[PDB]
């Protein structure tokens, strides 16, 4: 069953520190972490507006 | 899979895992430190008594500052059921030696860290930080020729997983390295949650096959602590051990550990470190049933 | 060049909307959308406290 | 595909493309519509006179309430260069046709739906809202034998890209489907943004080859607008042309046109439509330049 995992990750825009909360199985845990390790990156909410 | 249970049972029952353990040579006696024992090389050890042998140090291209290209830092190379196993057993970095690190981790095409340790422990020091920090400028630091940029980091009960991207400042050429770092053991023993360490076990053989997968080979992980033979041997032996029960090799545990001595000195340096891989091998198999 | 895409969609928790405002490659969006269609789920600060 | 260029620059300047366009009849001369015309079939068409040719509609399987197992929807196949294209052309649903549509979706292997309009233009309804809104009720809707989630939706400027979860209740199946819908053309006439409607036809393209790998077979997408006819047209015979001219194969427009008209009525049902689709193909070569 999908399990409560947390992603620390940068804003690509101003490195403040953004927290991901979410639900998953193992295996989409682990293609979610390597997109980060591609290009994927989050933009916190303050850069978005 | 009930048979190998019973089995070690009845052998932790016979009162002589102990003393075999004991009888083990601590180190090869006619052992060569030809390089570790240069007085250049002095400063490059955590532990001075701790050192690779000449034969399997892990060798880093010279350069000025490091003319011997070298690393406190071993390949530990062990054949089972057809399959090679390969790591590099290392000691924590030193503030003046995370360049050689990152040096072997890109000679080698290192894709996984084991790091089981923390970075300071009871007030002592265990491993510079070598890694950046989340947010702390750009999340990037750079090492010698090594810029390494921290992607993410998910935090477990027991572990932490973090993602690095690793650039050769030269080249320009980008990596991509996952740091584990079990973050459980105690200050001083062994950790008593069994089911953690085995949980960190399980983490980094479902790293190793990703990236193994991503590069569509099978590099050595590298394993370190403080000085590269304690807790570094203890998940080392366990890796191989449960392996080789998962896969019917009938290889004793102290014939496992004579051979990972006869590759780095002092590997698994105390009797709780080698009852502990046993609580681990029984733990994996009551797990199975 | 990686572009800056907004991905909707619902807290697995209390049906809260979730924005998430990313920069990736078209193809790290695109592996991204097939998470959601897997078991990848976010949940919300609310819940998430 | 220079000189694909120069051709057919020269063909727009002779004069001639809009004549020969009249001259394509709309519809087969012994067409047998015997299922649309079937006055319980009546409700179940938005346009009464635009129904699917007997001889390829697309069959659902019959039910008590749907006996004929009809659907306003037509099965689109033509070969270009040794492949083969399958679309369904379709109205868009009405209230009462949801499950139908959903039925077609799952029998038919659907991955990809085609939503060449908004559900209400200028106050007349073009479609009813088949997939359910996120956030209301669980972001889920259910159509019959059918519960559909909605997971994400990704905005564009000109389109927005949907993914949707599709359930079977009776056997608890779950399958995906994409629901790509182009949001930018006007009420009346052809949208001006030629850009925009090639970054959808990008989209359609890009979902389309995703999902294909995700099932490592090559189902029909599900194009519709109102009728099905207009705008489906217009998408069809675009990636039809795109496709000929990207593989150099010696197609005419309007030939390509009296082949979609085999397969349903009334597909482009404008000269300004029939103009859009050169101007698109204009815009493409354009763009490899
Ligand atoms: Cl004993
Ligand atoms: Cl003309
Ligand atoms: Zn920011
Ligand atoms: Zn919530």
């Amino acid at each position: 069953e999908p399990q409560r995992h947390t992603m620390l990750c940068m804003c690509c825009k101003c490195e403040a520190r953004i927290e991901l909360v979410v639900e998953s199985s193992a295996d989409d845990l682990r293609a979610f972490q390597q997109l980060f390790l591609n290009t994927l990156s989050f933009v916190c909410p303050w850069c978005a507006s | 899979m009930d048979e190998r249970f019973r089995t070690l049972k009845k052998k932790l029952e016979e009162g002589m895992v102990f003393t075999e353990y004991e009888q083990i040579p601590k180190k090869k006696a006619n052992g060569i430190f030809s390089t570790a024992a240069l007085p250049e090389n002095a400063e490059r050890s955590r532990i001075r008594e701790v050192v690779p042998y000449e034969e399997n140090r892990v060798e880093l291209i010279p350069t000025k500052e490091n003319n011997t290209g070298y690393i406190n830092a071993s390949h530990i190379k062990v054949v089972v059921g057809g399959a090679e196993w390969h790591y590099i057993a290392t000691q924590g970095p030193l503030p003046h030696t995370c360049h050689d690190f990152w040096q072997m981790v890109w000679e080698q095409g290192v894709n996984v860290i084991a790091m089981v340790t923390a970075e300071e422990e009871g007030g002592r020091t265990k491993s510079h930080r070598y890694w950046p920090k989340l947010g702390s400028k750009h999340s990037s630091a750079t090492y010698g020729k090594f810029k390494v940029t921290t992607k993410f980091r998910t935090d477990s009960v027991c572990y932490a997983t973090t993602g690095l991207k690793v650039k050769h400042l030269l080249s320009g050429q980008e990596r991509t390295v996952w740091h584990l770092q079990y973050t459980d053991w105690p200050d001083h023993g062994c950790p008593e949650d069994v089911q953690g360490f085995l949980s960190y076990l399980e983490e980094i053989q479902s790293v190793r096959r990703h990236t193994n997968s991503m590069l569509e080979r099978h590099p050595p992980i590298v394993v370190h602590c403080s000085a590269g033979v304690g807790r570094t041997g203890v998940l080392i032996l366990s890796e191989l051990m449960i392996y080789c029960l998962e896969h019917n090799e009938k290889v004793e545990v102290p014939m496992m550990l004579r051979l990972l001595r006869e590759q780095r000195m002092f590997m698994i340096q105390t009797i709780a470190q080698y009852k502990f891989v046993y609580q681990v091998l029984i733990q994996f198999l009551q797990n199975s049933r």
